[PDB]
DNA sequence: AAGGCGTACATA
DNA sequence: TATGTACGCCTT
């Protein structure tokens, strides 16, 4: 079923890039050209799968950076209690699994995964949801199965909650 | 590379004077501040500008999120232990 | 000494502002003329201690408003893992007890009521901290009483973790 | 990402603006927006912001990630704080 | 591809 | 009804 025998790490020198590929040109270039100095040297941070067996061999990757959404002006809103002007979140702008490990659980996993990184970094900076990248209509369907809801405006971002993704990872134990 | 541009006088003469008052010459003294706020502008979180019906969509979701369905809990229960 | 006998409210129409003095002519002042206009139309948010017997009786007020910490430019944090420069915090901007009632541990409940309002409205616009201004050292030293941590290039202005307030909230099953 | 801005204003302060304009060298909407956004700013950041040094970033990083433990005062005034 | 002007229509 | 948002034209 899913494949479990992973562990997750910062990308590092280690870690065989020039070995990943996932079908899609853009993301095999970032991890095996700037997620490296982005990680080190930026606000993009990027987190490789890695067997357990072999601990350089990267089965996939997530990319997460911190963003804002700058609410408009609504009706009822000021009355309503405290607010804020730019509401803090965390994109996940990158998600890709190597060919070799698709179909088995695994870009479900990385989703999770960010979640709980974003949550708990969140608990230190700030930070109420995932924001979705999706490539194309078929990747924001996958990303929506999960509970996702899409922008109306700008429908190639989604916005996950993290009292959502809290709530799973409390029940599975793994917050 | 260089930077090229055309300024007015009355600019040129006020980085001028500055630059004198603070006992630096006129290429570290534009330098030396303006990699500092270009430094700020690239670390600065993405801003992301809703309109009125994605804000209320927003605002409805933040107070009154999904519960996590089938796909999401199956995922977390994967999820290793790190 | 605590007193308890109080509820807290929004600030509203029913309440005598003009009878409430702290000994402090601004935080009067700002109650009396200014603290409703802004409740209902702007940033900042008032609510007030009310007597349980005459409920129209102010026994004190806070007020509170989003803020935002920036970040310094620090060495080996940027690798250091996920963040951002911008965290948001509330600003408890006010706090003032009545002077017929000063001693009755009404502003530590009022200091606990802001933590516990900030709390919850962080869950849906973010947020880790009050950022607490003081006007003088003996407010200041006060505040530092219950674990508030000044800052050392803005004394006056004290910090206090959502953690440390949650614990404190939890463990008495406010929240 | 572009926008627009209309503001209507007397005839005797538009000739203000362009003499000011003028002697400045730049047209219009140059003078008013260099001039106006740094206003601006500095009326969000005192309201909203607090921009750190690196010594108090360093210490409240040290707080927010191991924050101190609630104490007897905090505590005492947790246990009184009624719940209506 | 933007610094400007004309001028009617949508909002407290 | 008084902004302010919108039509837009038109050169630079
Ligand atoms: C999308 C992706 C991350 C999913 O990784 P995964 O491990 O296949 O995800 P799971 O195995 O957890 O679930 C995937 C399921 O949805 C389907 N699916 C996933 N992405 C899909 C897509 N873009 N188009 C069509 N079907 C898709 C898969 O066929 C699979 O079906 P099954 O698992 O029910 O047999 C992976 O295919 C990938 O790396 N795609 C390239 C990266 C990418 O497109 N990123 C876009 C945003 S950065
Ligand atoms: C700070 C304040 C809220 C404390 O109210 P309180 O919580 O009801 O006072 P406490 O229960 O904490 O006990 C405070 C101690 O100092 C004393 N005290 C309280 N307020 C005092 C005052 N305004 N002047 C002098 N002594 C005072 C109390 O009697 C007690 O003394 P004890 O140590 O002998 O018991 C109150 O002084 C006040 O409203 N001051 C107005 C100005 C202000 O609050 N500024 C803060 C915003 S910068
Ligand atoms: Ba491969
Ligand atoms: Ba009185």
């Amino acid at each position: 079923s899913m494949f479990t025998d992973w562990h997750e790490a910062a990308i590092g020198k280690t870690h065989n890039r020039m070995n990943f590929d996932c079908g899609d040109a853009d993301l095999n270039q970032f991890l095996q050209r700037h997620a490296r100095q982005n990680h080190e040297k930026g606000t993009t941070k990027t987190y490789v799968a890695l067997d357990n067996s072999d601990v350089t061999r990267i089965h996939g990757f997530y990319s997460v950076s911190p963003a804002s959404l700058i609410y408009a002006q609504v009706p009822g809103a000021i009355s309503k209690g405290l607010g804020r002007y730019d509401v803090p979140v965390f994109r996940l702008g990158r998600l890709a699994v190597d060919k070799s490990m698709q179909g088995q659980g695994l870009g479900a996993q990385l989703l999770l995964s960010a979640g709980k990184r974003c949550i708990q970094a969140a608990l230190q900076v700030g930070g109420v949801a995932l924001l979705i990248d999706a490539k194309n209509k078929q990747v924001c369907d996958w990303f929506k199965g999960f509970g996702a809801v899409p922008l109306n405006d700008q429908p190639l971002s989604l916005l996950l909650s993290f009292k959502t993704l809290y709530a799973a990872l409390s029940a599975s134990g793994r917050l | 590379e260089r930077l090229s541009l055309r300024v007015s006088t009355d600019a040129k003469k006020l980085i001028v004077r500055a630059a004198a008052i603070q006992q630096t010459n006129l290429t570290d003294f534009v330098v030396s501040n303006i990699l500092p706020v270009a430094q700020k502008i690239v670390d600065a979180a993405e801003r992301v500008y809703l309109t009125e019906r994605d804000t209320k969509m927003i605002m409805e979701i933040l107070d009154n999120p999904p519960a996590p369905n089938e796909k999401l809990l199956a995922a977390a229960f994967a999820l290793p232990d790190m």
